[PDB]
Formats: C-alpha cells, structure tokens, sequence
C-alpha cells in the first residue's frame, strides 16, 4: 500500500491532513521491501513540502522505518545526508540526526558508513541549536573512531548544560564501546565538576570516576602545592567533595562511585571517616544525611571499601554501630549486612557487643535474623561478652520462640568458631553441682537445646574437654545427633 | 513559538509549547472517557454482566456484549493517551502539572516514550495523584480481566460499528492500564514546587506555578522567557472554594494565554447542584433508600461532605450513616487534613487555632462518616441498610460503586447520585442499562464559565488567546447559545488534537547584563535620548549573554 | 474477601495457565485468573500464589460451604489441578 | 551602590536578634527579638536608631521573622503595636502558628511574675498577628514592585526559614538560625546556588551516639521499674524527644507508659501534626501508614497520672519553675530517680543550632561574596571568620550592636539586544570576536542595536 500513501499524501492536502495521514502511517509495521519503497517515496515527497512541522514528522518516521528488523539501512544513507545537505529548521535536523543515529547503530559493522556519519555530526555540531548539537554529540559517542576525544572535550565547556551534560555523557559512552581515554579529560572534567547545574555535576562525577579507573596510579601536581599525588586519590578526594553536593541524586552517585574506588591509598581511606584535604568527613556527613537513599549508598560504599582495605573495617565499625538505631528499617538491614559482610578477622569489645545485644530485642523478625547471621559471622574474645551474647540470645528465644531454628544456628556459629572461650563456662551453663547429682534437664525445651548446641559445637573442634557432661547430657547428646544433626556435630 | 497539541480533550489537555530553546509541556491528560465503551469490571462475577448477549456483525461476538440496545467492548477498560508521536518526548525537556486530574498519563511519557527530562508539580498535586493514581492501578488489578478484545479497533470494522463505538478517536494508541512500578517510577522523577516559585529552566526560561482555585495544590502556570510570557490556564475556579485563590494578578500582559480546563456543562450553578444534591440524599434516604454518590477520593467530595455535615443536623438525619469506601480513603482525609498552607484564607486560619481546616475530620471522631478501604474487610460488619456510600470510580467501570450498582439497582427506593462532570452520565449508566434506581445528575463543577473567563481574559488582556476548539464552538448539547464560547477581541486561536499552532508572537531584544567596566568606557553622546558606540566581545553561559570589555 | 497460599510444584507458565476456581453451593462456578504480580518465585520450579479471592452471595438460611479449587488452563479447556478445599461462609442479612 | 546592614540587636551577642539591611535604597528589618538575661529595658532593640518619634512604616518596607524563638520573634508585639507599625510582617507558616502561642507564654511569665511594666498585651498581640503576611517555602512574594524575598528550609525548629532579600542584581540571604545536620523531626538547612552579596549568618559554635546512650539510661531505669523525670525547655527539644522516645518504644514494644505534660506542649504537638510538610523525610513519606505526631504511647500527663507507682516516662513543663520541682521532690530518693537535664542526674545535651562546620558548609554551598556574622560570641566569631577568610578567600565581618557596616557592589545595567544582531554573533565567533553595535540609550530603557538599526530608526 505505499503507492496508497503516495496518493493520499500528494492528493489530499499539503499542509494539516498529511501530518495526520503520517500520524496514522506511523502505527504499522512494514515488511523490509515495502519499507525501501515507502523510504524512497517519503524522501521523494520531503522537497515537495515546506511545512517544517510535515518534514519533522517525515523524519520521524524515516527513524523509526530505519528501525524495523528485516531491513538493511545501507541503501538510504546517501539520500538522508542529502536532505542534511539543504535542512534548515533545526528540529527536523534534530530528528535527522537522529534518524542517522539508528542508521549508525543498526549498522556497526561497517566501518566506512561510520566515518562518514560522524564526519556529518562533526559537521553540524557547530548549529547555533542545542539540539542539533546534542544529536551530534550522541551521533559522535555512539560510533566514534574507534579526533573524536578532541572534539568533545572542546564542547565541554559549552554554555548550555544540556550540550556539556550530551558531552560527558557521550565520552561516557565512547569509553563504555571500549574506547581508551585520555588524561587531559581528568583536567576537563575537574573544572566542570563546580557547575551549577545537577546533571552537569553527576555526568562529571561519573566521568572522574571512569578516568581515575583507567589511570589510578598516574601521578598529578597539586595546582597550589609542590607535592604530588595519585590520579585516584585526587579523583577520590574531588568525588568525597562531591558526597556533600546540594542535590541527594549527586550524593547518591558520589556515594556510589565512592565505593569502587579501590586503589585509593589507605591515607584518605582513614581520612574520610575522621571527624576533626577535601576528602575529611565525607562518610561522616554521608552516613547522616536526611535522605535514607544517601544513607543506604554510603553504607555500601563503606562495605566494598572495607573489603578492599581491612585496616578501614575498624574504623567503620562504630559507625556502622551507631547507625544500627537508625530511623528507617532498610537503612539498619543493610547496616546489619554489611556489618556481617566486613566482620572477617576484626574483634568486637564489650560496648560494641552489648549494643548489638540490646538491638538483639528489636519487634522487627527481619532485623533480628539479619542480626542473627551477623552473630553467626561475629568474631569476639572476653569469654563473658560470650556468656553475654547468650543470655541476650537466651532472652530473645523468651521473647520470641518463633526464632528458635535461627538462635540454634547462631550458637552453633558461635560455639565453632570460638572453642576456647566457651569452655570455662561450661559449669556455668548446664547446672552442674560439683557433688550433688544434677536433675536431667526437660528435653525439647528450647533454651536447654540452645545451650547445647553451643556446648556440643564448641566440644567438636576442642577434644580438651568433654567428660565435663555428665551421663544425662551424654544422652541429650545422642537425642539431639538423632533429631538435630544439622546443627550438632559428631 | 511553537504550540503542539497532543491532546483533544478540554479539560484533560496534553500541550507542548515549543518555546524558545526549550521545550516544555503544559500537563499530560489520560482521557478516560475511552473506557465507557468497555464493559465494566466488577468485584465480583456478577451474573447479569456475564450472559450478556453478544453483538453480530456480518463480515467478533466473544469481543462485543450488547447491553439493552448499545455494545460494549468485552475487554478491561483502556485508556486514551495523548498522542506521543507528533513531536519526539525526548525532545522535550520540562513537564509543567496543573492538577492532579491532569497528572494522569505520566507513567505513560514518562517511561515508555523516552522522555529522560523533569516533572514539575507542586506537593497536593503530587500527593493526591498519587492515591488517585493507586487507586485506579488498584481497581483495574483486584480481579483482572484480560485484553482479549482487539479485532474491534480495526478500520474497516470500527466504520460498521455503532454509534457509541464508531465514534470513539485514536483508539489504535488506547492502551491497558499502566502498573505500580511505573506509578513510583513516574513520581520519583517529580520536582516537587510552591505557589509563586521562580523555577529556571538551563538560564533560558522561567516557570513559576501560580494558584488556581480549582482543586488544592492545582496550580497555573506562566512562562517567562525575558520581554515575553506564556500563559498557562488549566483548571481554575473563581469561587469561594477551599483552595488558594485563583491568582489573576501575575497573569498580567502575558503575550499569548493558553486556556484549558474550563466548565464541562457551563449552563449549571454549582450551588443549586449541591442543594440538589442534598434535597434528593434526603428524600431518598427518609424513604429508606439509599444513596450512591461515584465521586474521586479528592476534590469534590470534600465540599459536598462540608455541606453534608452542615445539612445532616438541620435535615434530622444523624442516623444515617455515611461511608466512604476507596483505597485510598484514609489517605485522602489524612491528606485533606496536613495540606492547609494550601487553602484558602478561610480554611488556613482555622489551623492557627488547634483546629483541624476540613469540618470532615469532626465526621469521624462523631462516626458520622466511617471509611473503609474496601467493601470485604470491616464495611461487611459495619453495614446499616439506610445509608449514603461514597466509593468507586466516576466512571462506573471499575472500583466498588460497579458491585453497589449491581446490588441495589434492582429496586426504585435506592438512588445513585452524580457529581463529577467528567463522564458522560447516559454512557455511564448504559451498561447497567434496565435498573430500576432513580439516577440524579447534578454535577458540580466548579471551574470557570463562560461569563467568568470573559471577566477574566477582559481583566487580564492577553496579547493572543490559544483555547480549544470546543471553546469557539457551541457546544452540541446547546449548539445555539452563543455565550456559551470564549469570544475576544482578537479572533483567539482554535485547536484539535495532533494540530501543531504556530504562534507570531516571537520578538526581538533578549536581555543582556554590562559590567561596570563597560558602561564606563561608552560615552553618553546626545542626540535627543541619547546614542553610544559600544565595541565588546560577547560572553554567553547557561543562555544569559555578558558583554567584555576587549 | 479469602486469602489463598499455592503451592506450586513445577509450573513451567503458572502466570497464564494456573487459575483459581470458586464454586457456590448452588451452580456457580466463578473462575479467577489471577494477576502475573502475584506469582512468586522462591525457586527453580517452585512457584507461590498470594491472592484474595472475592465472594459474594445473598442471604443463606445457614452456612453451607463454599468450594475453592486451582485450576489449569490450556490453550480450550480447563482441568482440576488441586486438592478441592471447602470453606464456610455465612452471609448474614443487613 | 551600597548595600548597608546595621545590626541594632544581637551584633556581636546572643539573642535579640535584629538586623536593619538598607540594599538599594530599600530598608528590611531582618528579625524582631528579645533578650532573654536583661529586665532593664534593653528587651526590645533599640529602634531609636531608625526613628526618633517618626513613622517607621515610611522607613522600613519590610519586617521578616526568622523562625519562633523569642530571641528572634519576642519583640515583634511591640515594635508593631506600641512604636507604630503597620507594615508587612513576613513570616513562615508554622512560625504564625507558633509565635502567639509563646508570646502569650512570655507575656504570663514577664506580666504575671517577673518585672514588666513597659510591655505588650494580649490583644496588641493579636493586633500584631493580624498584619502578618505569611509565606510558603521558596514562594518569591513581591513585597514591593522591585523588591522581593524568598524564604528557604533552615531546620532549626518547625518552619525555621532562611530568607534571601533580591532587589534589581543585588541580593542578601539571611540565615537566621539552622542546623545543617537532620533532626529526628525536622531536615537540614538547604540554599541553592544564590550567590549572594551578603550572608548574614549566625555563628555560635556524635548525635546517634548520644542518642543511642540517652535511649539506654532510658531503657536501663524503665525496666528496674522506676520512672523518669526528663524535663524540656524549647518545644523543638520537646518533640524531638518526644519522636525519638515513641519510636523506640514502638520498636522495642514495651507497653510501659510515656506521658507529656502542660497546656502548651500538647498546643506544640497539635500545631506539629498540622504542619507535615515543614518535617523530615521519614515524617512525610511514612505519613501514608500513620501520623507521627499522633503519638500512641505518649499521651496526656493528667498529673502523670496522679503520680502513679510504677515505672513510666514523664516529661516536665519547664527546663526552675512549677511542675517540674514538685515532680523532682516527690521522686528524689527513689528506685530509679532518673532526671536528665540538658537522685540520680544524667547528662544528654542535643544541639539546635549548626556547629562551626555546619557553617563552613552553608558559606560554601551558598557561595557569597561577603560574610556577615550575628547570633554568637564574641571569640567562637573571631574564629570563625578566621576560617571563613583562610579556607573560602572571602570577606568577613564583626559588627557589634549599632556599629553600621556598609558594602560596595557594582550593578549591572539591563540592556536590551536586537535579535538580529545577536544570532549574527552567534554566527560569526562560534567557529574572541567582536561585537560591534549602537546602544540606544532612551528614557527608562535600553536597547543596543547595529548601526543599520541606528540609522533607520534614528
Ligand atoms: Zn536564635
Ligand atoms: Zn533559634
């Protein structure tokens, strides 16, 4: 039906109805040779209208018959650079450029097209339109040469901040294809990070931290010092300035692109969680930021970082403490989580272990098993903080019986892990008189189970000591290998 | 510059005004008029709405129900979008929102076209869109019915169909109703804004939301872009409303005044609509009826049940209670209740005193006025039969007033009784058709008439007028009255949907600030006025030039 | 309104095929297709179905039962797909 | 071309606050306060530097009031209702409602007790609360036909407003009190990008854990069964506490009861519930579920319920003064005699205001061109505007009370541009090129366009 389109575009009326006739033309699929015609037909009728509203529309839709699966676009470049060639209104260049947008990324293969589109966006990014130069930078990012970083490092610093925003975020782009950056863009990007605008201010944050990724161990000037610096832990310090940035989106960014900046010395690592350059007190302000979002991103950010570096787990361990009572409940889960992720070889004393003990009796079942795994995870000396632990646990199972499977699973944890400790305090535990012959304990009562899953999981990898049970524990030993072998050991 | 126009209906527009080097849209309206010609979804399997008979055409009949004389399509209700494809949303840069009435649709630009650009609304409009917004996600998903009809909106088959469904516009681009993610997607991306505030878009223009009277929070808005400014007047209201009043004052010598929103049914007082309301609430529930009253959660309700309250004691009927069941009920009260910075004088000086500013907040701690979010969970125990239920959607296709419909419209004594003007009253009842309950229209809009736009328009005297062309017409229910239209001394400028409007309204001089080390250098010659030769290089950042001293 | 919990052991499509059957004791049989947001997946071939189902009926002189079943739909026909579970519901005149 | 401030109140002290701004020709008085330490009639600022028995409606154009605090807004009956003034009082929302109510407190305790014979009525008071214009956050209101003020979120207390004072290219923001850090009820202070002339700023001067350790002795005295005595002073202490204390209570889920006292704070937490919008991030997006400030665990101390044994939480009247001391003696020698000021006695202190760093945040996030400090002492502003002229190289300030300080700024001239002319430049250029053009200087306008523009229209 194209030679149906021909006639009701060229038969019907010039100016209003033939933009409603392509608005409803627009709706349908076309199969790849009708979409050749079709092209040939509307590129035919472009010239004929002077309706800058008629030819937008017509580009449009050429973009959008570029798209369609079957059809090879190679055949329509030269006529779409043609109607480039003598195109005046800059929203149907805009959509042109566009439309050579999806004709440059239907086609990747081939090289030569390439060139010859970005030669066309290299043309026209000097339009007095911020679209047409925004289309040229997205036309520039998403084929490239891989001049091109020249190119839009020098539209950079262009007066719109939608064009500076379409710069950065088509040099992105152009390292995301695999393209290898260079330096100078650190420079570039250093000045744009003060702009006044949010969008400006996030894609230049993003674009530090893919240049301090390529080049971490590059070696900067300080512009007011003598001393030098690393690229990364400059790049750091500017993106630990920018955790403090007046929009919450930019502080979420920060916080996030923070956290994967691994190769940054332990120097600033220390730095940015002190109280007392740029990079002092970033997590600090992070972690207590209004928005929750700003929280949650700091707090991962803390986490991937402390698993970079061990000696950063310390410090962000009373941290991490302090900020478990905080006032929204996905901000303490992943608080929880990754105090559990960073808890490998680092030792709780005793106020940091009670305050988890006092969080311990939270209402919320989700908190509390999170906290649960994290005492599976915990490592602690000072036996009695032990001993502490399980009356905290011991009372939790009072107040909660439904987390009996759970606690069974932390004293386990915590009986394994820490043989040596829960030892003197086995006389302690089970009731046992020096003398007198101790009454058996009432077996499937949740605490005495949860006793001996502790004692059984310390006695298994400490044979110093187990002819301190008496006959009546043996046989609870043998009830409980029957019913509760996941938990106690052999 | 340039007005595109996505967006056919009057008070539901979708208009993007090319302006200058930016692009801004003024509202997005999701037309749900579209879903009258569906059959409606109901809470329950009802078994009239099940064995309808189908409708035949010999060329289907599982796709169309014919219920007592007109068809209706056998499919969940969808939505008429604004029309996305005349102008590419990722061009546009600015979405400016009036009401929450006109936030409808936002899920669908905002998402599925692309457009990557920011959302401005003030906070109630936000809010209460919102709950409108889970409310009508929440009715199209509690029983969900599936989109099996499709062969009816085909061209050659839409020409032989009906006049109900003949007439109905662009129903290729009608689309399901949209799901919560996109809802929290959508409005995560809102710039939230104040009445009188100066928004500056990338240095080039300046938007600020200007009270408009008709809801709270609803807001008109003016474009400002140097020597020259765009009006934006969606729904506003000149009435002793609860919400700010209309702010006439700033919209003073604006070049072109683009106007939506105005009265549907202009030929009715909204406070003769409310005395009818109550005298027919009255009679029916004295008789022992009982009262349905589809209404939104927002807006309108709150005035009837103001005047409900002050007419309950004076009609004797405290024993009747009043029940408004909606998802969003309690939110909507509580959400009433905070947002008192945004009412009227009257209303805001009553929170100075610890008081709360809606009188219907005093209708629950007397349990005269108990809301429930839903008819299963507690209004099953708390039911007395005399009663007034203010629930469902106003379209009467979706929600709980289609189950109360299916329950008491078997008997003359129970009456439903309408306010919202949105919907078509006739096509509203059409698929409940042969019911026996009294249906009363009264509607109570309260946005501009005809007299007061022409107060308004000669108080304010806009350069050029920029209406739809509804507006110039009289409307076909009348098609005589010739006051019933927007008439001006220039002609105005009439639209349809997908018509794009080229404004000649754009001037020379764009502003530019000398630094004093300039204006030392230019000599003040006299001519009489006076004449200076300036030679300076031109710095421009963010769109605002400067001039250097070379 | 009924609260449901399915178990759904290997359902290679449970968001089109598996419905949920409420059946009257008279000869209502009202089937429900419930929405794809509601089909967990805890695990591979392991699916859960969270609806509230809605009932509604005029007034009985007692309470005689209500019967919910889940369903599986083919593309034509529909066959019982689990154990058939009876309800009491008792709708009292207002 | 000068823009001249003249602290008449607090200057280099704390409380009184009020700042006379004379930019471009126009005069606003910045707050109205009291200061609270002085019955010598140096209360009220001395507004014989304006006026010596002349209109002050003439000379001021506009009052703003900061936020309720009676250091800030104490004086303002006076000032209107016995010196004369009928101007426009701006004022926040939340502060119109706030602001009667302690001044009505202060006008019981100064008239009733303490040594006032010059001083203002009750009905002067509501005189004074009829010509205040209220205004919204980051509403531009034209108080004048080129003068305009734009108030901004301090989160000091509920409806703490910082208030930017533009007219013509010249602008001053005055920060009256803030807290750059959230509250459990209240944000931070937020300014965008202004770039002001003048920031008049207060300079006066870790929370989780002192949270954390006030929630314990809390916690630790309620479950050995005694009771609490914490009293409060300021209403935004007050319901911090009271948020922080409901919310642990509901998360730990002890039944135990918590009661609040008096006549006014209950009036606070009404006037807190009416007012979501001016809270915190967690008040306004977990609204939907529940009010916040619809407590269910404190309620209403009807004499703590006739001073009843067993363990509960009691929140005294007074920061002394009545109910509080008969509180105090009935429980001294108890179980658990546990009074937290800010007979067992702890120490919880939590800061309203910003600290120094807070400050350093907001001069560079704001980003003047001159630093003005007011609302401190004398040596924490001598270190403060040592860090503002080290670390951020801009200009500081030390006025005293009545000590004038005047700025210089440079105006610059709108001027119009012919269309023409400026897309020819940004035609040639784009690829330090000049432009070249006649500026046609006409009455009350400029415009500046080519010379064929000149001689055809000349
Ligand atoms: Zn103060
Ligand atoms: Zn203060």
């Amino acid at each position: 039906k194209s030679a149906a389109l021909h006639i009701d575009l060229c038969k019907a009326t010039s100016p209003a109805d033939a933009l409603q006739y392509l608005l409803q033309f627009a709706r349908k699929p076309v199969e790849a040779e009708s979409v050749e015609g079709v092209v040939r037909i509307l590129l035919e009728h472009y010239y004929k209208e002077n309706d800058p509203s008629v030819r937008l529309k017509i580009a449009s839709l050429l973009g959008l018959l570029s798209k369609t699966a079957g059809f090879s676009p190679d055949c329509i470049m030269d006529d779409a650079i043609n109607i480039l060639q003598n195109e005046k209104s800059h929203q149907v260049l805009a959509q042109l450029l566009d439309t050579l947008l999806a004709i440059g990324t239907k086609l990747p293969e081939n090289q030569a097209i390439q060139m010859r589109l970005v030669d066309v966006a290299c043309k026209h990014l000097t339009d007095t339109s911020h679209g047409v130069r925004n289309k040229c930078l997205q036309l520039l990012g998403n084929l490239g040469s891989l001049d091109v970083q020249k190119i839009i490092g020098d539209y950079f610093s262009d007066q719109d901040p939608r064009v500076r925003t379409a710069a950065i975020k088509a040099m992105l782009q152009l390292h995301e294809r695999g393209l290898k950056l260079h330096q100078t863009i650190y420079n570039q990007a250093c000045k744009l990070l003060s702009d006044d605008y949010e969008q400006v201010r996030s894609a230049a944050v993003q674009l530090i931290w893919v240049v301090s990724q390529l080049y971490p161990e590059s070696i900067v000037p300080i512009p007011s010092s003598n001393e030098e610096i690393r690229l990364v832990d400059d790049a750091f310090g500017k993106i630990c300035h920018m955790v403090s940035d007046g929009s919450w989106v930019v502080r979420v960014q920060a916080a996030k692109l923070l956290g994967s900046m691994e190769q940054v010395s332990s120097h600033f690592l220390e730095q940015t969680l002190d109280k007392k350059s740029g990079a002092c007190g970033a997590f600090v302000h992070g972690l207590e930021d209004e928005m929750y979002e700003v929280r949650i991103a700091a707090v991962e950010a803390l986490c991937m970082l402390a698993q970079s570096s061990p000696s950063f787990a310390e410090k962000c361990l009373d941290f991490l403490v302090d900020m478990f009572n905080d006032e929204i409940e996905e901000v303490r889960l992943q608080s929880i989580h990754t105090m559990r992720k960073i808890s490998n070889n680092i030792t709780l004393r005793e106020d940091q272990l009670d305050t988890v003990l006092a969080v311990l009796e939270d209402s919320s079942r989700d908190i509390r098993e999170a906290l649960h795994e994290l005492l599976c995870c915990t490592n602690v000396s000072t036996k009695e903080g032990i001993h502490l632990a399980l009356v905290e646990l011991l009372k939790n199972l009072t107040k909660y019986p439904t987390d009996r499977d759970s606690i069974w699973k932390c004293l386990k944890f915590l009986g394994s892990r820490h043989p040596t400790l829960v030892l003197p305090l086995v006389p302690e535990l089970l009731s046992t008189h020096p003398f007198f012959d101790t009454a058996e304990p009432d077996m499937d009562d949740p605490a005495y189970i949860a006793v001996l899953v502790l004692i059984f999981n310390a006695a298994k990898t400490c044979p110093t000591m187990p002819a301190l049970f008496s006959d009546h524990t043996f046989r609870h030993y043998a009830y409980l290998r029957d019913s509760l072998s996941h938990l106690v050991p052999a | 510059m340039k007005l595109y126009c996505l967006s056919g209906h009057p008070t539901l527009p979708c208009n993007v005004l090319k302006f200058k080097s930016t692009t801004i849209m003024l509202d997005c309206g999701l037309d749900m008029t579209s879903t009258l010609n569906f059959l409606p979804l109901p809470l329950v399997q009802s078994p009239r709405l099940s064995n309808l008979p189908g409708w035949s055409l010999k060329d289907l009949d599982k796709e169309l129900k014919e219920c007592s004389g007109h068809v209706f399509v056998d499919s969940v209700p969808e939505f008429c979008l604004p029309e996305t494809e005349l102008i590419d949303l990722s061009t546009v840069d600015v979405i400016l929102i009036s009401n929450y009435h006109c936030m409808m649709a936002l899920p669908y630009i905002t998402e599925h076209t692309g457009f990557t650009g920011t959302v401005y609304a003030t906070e109630p409009t936000v809010q209460i869109g919102r709950l409108l917004m889970e409310e009508l996600v929440n009715f199209i998903e509690r029983v969900p019915k599936a989109q099996s009809a499709s062969l009816w909106k085909n061209k050659d088959i839409q020409r032989l169909l009906p006049s109900p469904l003949k007439d109905a516009v662009e129903v290729s681009t009608w689309r399901r109703c949209y799901t919560m993610q996109e809802v929290n997607s959508a409005l995560s991306k809102i710039q939230l804004v104040g009445y009188s505030q100066k928004i500056e878009l990338f240095g080039a223009v300046q938007v600020t939301p200007l009270s408009s009277g008709y809801a709270l929070g609803s807001s008109n808005w003016i474009i400002q872009s140097h020597y020259e400014k765009v009006s934006y007047v969606s729904g506003s209201s000149l009435l002793t409303t609860h919400p700010q009043p209309m702010d006439q004052a700033s919209l003073k010598n604006s070049d072109v005044l683009v106007l939506t929103g105005l009265t549907q049914i202009p030929t009715a007082n909204p406070d003769g609509m409310v005395g009818e309301f109550c005298s027919n609430l009255a009679l029916t529930v004295r008789n022992g009826g009982n009262v349905l009253v589809p209404c939104y959660p927002s807006g309108v309700i709150y005035d009837l049940l103001e005047c409900l309250y002050q007419y309950i004691d004076s009609a004797g009927l405290s024993s009747v209670p009043l029940y408004f069941i909606s998802p969003v009920a309690n939110s909507s009260l509580e959400f009433s209740q905070i947002f008192a910075e945004w009412l009227c004088h009257n209303k805001q000086s009553k929170v100075y005193l610890p008081e709360p500013p809606f009188p219907h907040a005093e209708l629950i701690q007397t349990n005269k006025l108990k809301h429930y979010p839903s008819i299963h969970g507690d209004f099953s125990n708390d039911f007395r039969q005399p009663c007034v239920v203010f629930t469902g959607h106003p379209s009467l296709r979706f929600g709980d007033v289609v189950h109360f419909m299916e329950l008491w419209g078997k008997s003359s004594l129970n009456t439903v009784i309408f306010t919202e003007p949105d919907f078509s009253y006739l096509e509203a009842l059409a698929p409940y058709q042969p019911l026996a309950m009294k249906c009363i229209y009264c509607p109570i809009d309260t946005r501009l008439n005809f007299i007061q736009v022409s107060k308004l328009l000669k108080e304010v005297q806009p350069l050029h007028v920029v209406c739809p062309e509804q507006y110039t017409q009289p409307p076909p229910a009348q098609s005589h009255r010739m006051d019933l239209m927007i008439d001006c001394q220039p002609p105005a400028m009439s639209y349809r949907r997908a018509e794009v409007l080229a404004l000649p309204f754009k001037r020379r001089y764009e502003k530019i600030e000398i630094m004093p080390e300039l204006a030392d250098s230019l000599v003040p010659m006299e001519i009489k006025i006076s004449l200076a030769t300036v030679s300076a290089v031109l710095h421009t950042k963010d769109n605002k030039h400067l001039l250097q001293p070379p | 309104a009924l609260d449901v919990d399915a178990t759904l052991e290997h359902v290679q499509d449970p968001q089109n095929t598996v419905k949920v059957q409420v059946l009257y004791p008279d000869g209502q049989a009202q089937m429900i297709h419930p929405k794809p947001a509601d089909f967990r997946n805890p695990g591979p071939g392991r699916h859960r179905l969270i609806t509230q189902v809605y009932l509604s009926h005029t007034a009985w002189t007692e309470a005689c039962q209500v019967e919910v079943r889940l369903l599986l739909a083919y593309n034509e026909g529909t066959i019982p797909f689990s154990k058939p579970v009876k309800v009491y519901i008792m709708p009292k005149p207002a | 071309p000068e823009i001249r401030v003249t602290p008449l109140g607090a200057g280099q002290d704390v409380g009184r606050s009020c700042i006379l701004v004379s930019i471009a020709g126009k005069n606003v008085m910045l707050d109205c306060g009291m200061h609270m330490g002085f019955n010598d009639d140096r209360r009220f600022p001395d507004f014989s530097y304006i006026t010596q028995n002349g209109r002050l409606t003439d000379f001021l154009d506009c009052v703003i009031i900061s936020h309720f605090h009676l250091d800030h807004c104490g004086a303002l009956p006076y000032f209107s209702e016995m010196v004369g003034y009928d101007g426009p009082i701006y004022m926040t929302h939340p502060t119109q409602a706030i602001c009667p109510i302690l001044l009505e407190d202060y006008r019981k305790i100064a008239v009733d007790k303490k040594g006032e014979a010059n001083f203002f009525t009750s009905q002067m008071i509501k005189d004074c609360m009829k010509k205040v214009v209220a205004v919204h956050l980051h509403q531009t209101v034209q108080v004048d036909d080129e003068l305009e003020i734009k108030a901004y979120y301090a989160g000091h207390v509920l409806g703490a407003a910082m208030f930017q004072i533009k007219v013509g290219s010249e602008s001053v923001v005055y920060t009256g009190d803030y807290n750059m850090t959230p509250d459990r009820h209240l944000g931070a202070a937020w300014i965008d990008k202004c770039r002001p002339n003048l920031l008049i700023t207060e300079s006066t001067y870790s929370k989780r854990c002192r949270e954390r350790d006030f929630l314990k002795k809390v916690h630790e005295t309620v479950e050995r069964g005694g009771k609490v005595l914490i009293p409060v002073f300021a209403l935004g202490r007050a319901q911090e506490l009271c948020i922080l204390l409901e919310t642990f209570w509901e998360r730990m889920n002890l039944k135990v009861p918590i009661y609040f006292s008096t006549g006014l704070t209950e009036k606070a937490n009404h006037y807190y519930k009416l007012f979501i919008p001016w809270t915190n991030q967690k008040i306004r997006k977990t609204f939907v579920q529940r009010n916040m400030f619809e407590f269910k665990h404190i309620k209403a101390f009807d004499r703590a319920f006739a001073d009843n044994p067993g363990p509960m939480v009691v929140f005294a009247t007074p920061g002394h003064a009545g109910q509080s001391l008969q509180i105090f003696r009935k429980w001294a020698g108890n179980e658990k005699n546990m009074v937290i000021m800010p007979m067992q006695v702890e120490y919880m202190s939590f800061s309203a205001h910003a600290d120094a760093k807070g400050i350093m945040q907001l001069v560079g996030q704001a980003e003047p061109e001159s630093v003005l400090l007011v609302h401190g002492e004398a040596k924490k502003m001598e270190f403060l505007k040592q860090k503002i002229e080290q670390e951020l190289r801009v200009n500081c300030y030390m006025p005293a009370n009545g000590e004038t300080v005047t700025l210089p700024t440079s105006p610059s001239i709108p001027v119009g541009i012919s269309l023409g002319l400026l897309k020819r430049e940004m035609a040639q250029g784009l690829l330090p090129r000049l432009l070249h053009g006649t500026l046609i200087m006409k009455e009350s306008n400029f415009r500046l366009v080519s010379s064929e523009q000149a001689l055809k229209e000349l």
